[PDB]
């Protein structure tokens, strides 16, 4: 969910 | 045209070189990263943006940018989605034996790249900043 | 003068960040590292040194330049040896949600650093080099 | 005994 990962 | 860039890969010795090309200049960014996925490829990128003009990265469209991540950061950072690197893998075999680690060489081979003098030629690096500044003004 | 950077180290979440300033300018250089040992930072400053025209590097003189890597780099690299992170530290914050890793943030905290505007650091590092280069 | 490590 984040910008990098998820 | 000052903001475009080009990013491919290439590959030494079992490991995955990013290769940023301003195009307009010559003047290249790249590093060793540990495998060509999105996130370490949107990693390079949101780097690279962060030091210079980034408008435009040509990419080669392959597996690392159909994901989320590449995408991600470069709608954040404001960017719109070779003969290289066989020069740089060149320049990385003559420097090679200076370093036990493939990104120091890498960095080394950047270096030369960047700071050669063609001649009063220009080096790579000062062609991007006159054509950056040049355009700033 | 044009060729004049600072380093310096910064501490978040228990990682190590350097902080390279161009001094005329205010753009910065940030990653984090793995360890503030001599041979992470000698490949930090390798970097920039192929990147911009790096001709003075101040550091802070500790632990990690005692030893012979930096100055390798430093020697091969043709680079002299001899506020910031805590503007660096609040853009982070500011940005820290919006990663997971530590890293992410930072490089963001770097692009908003350099890119915020009637020049921005970015603007000032470039248009400082090229009116130097005659 | 190289640039890097040694
Ligand atoms: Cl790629
Ligand atoms: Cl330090």
């Amino acid at each position: 969910p984040k910008l990098d990962n998820x | 045209s000052p903001g475009i860039w080009q990013l491919d890969c290439t590959h030494l010795e079992g490991k995955v070189i990013l290769v940023a090309v301003h195009v307009a200049s010559g003047y290249i960014e790249a590093e060793v990263i540990p495998a060509e996925t999105g996130q370490e490829t949107a990693y390079f990128l949101l780097k690279l943006a962060g030091r210079w003009p980034v408008k435009t990265v040509h990419t080669d469209n392959g597996s690392n940018f159909t994901g989320a991540t590449v995408r991600a950061a470069c709608d954040w950072a404001g960017i719109k989605q070779e003969s290289m690197n066989k020069e740089l893998k060149k320049i990385i075999g003559q420097v090679r034996d200076q370093a036990e680690h493939l990104k120091t060489a890498v960095q080394m081979a950047v270096f030369i790249h960047n700071h050669k003098r063609k001649g009063g030629g220009y080096s790579a690096g000062e062609r991007i900043v006159d054509i950056i500044a040049t355009d700033i003004q």
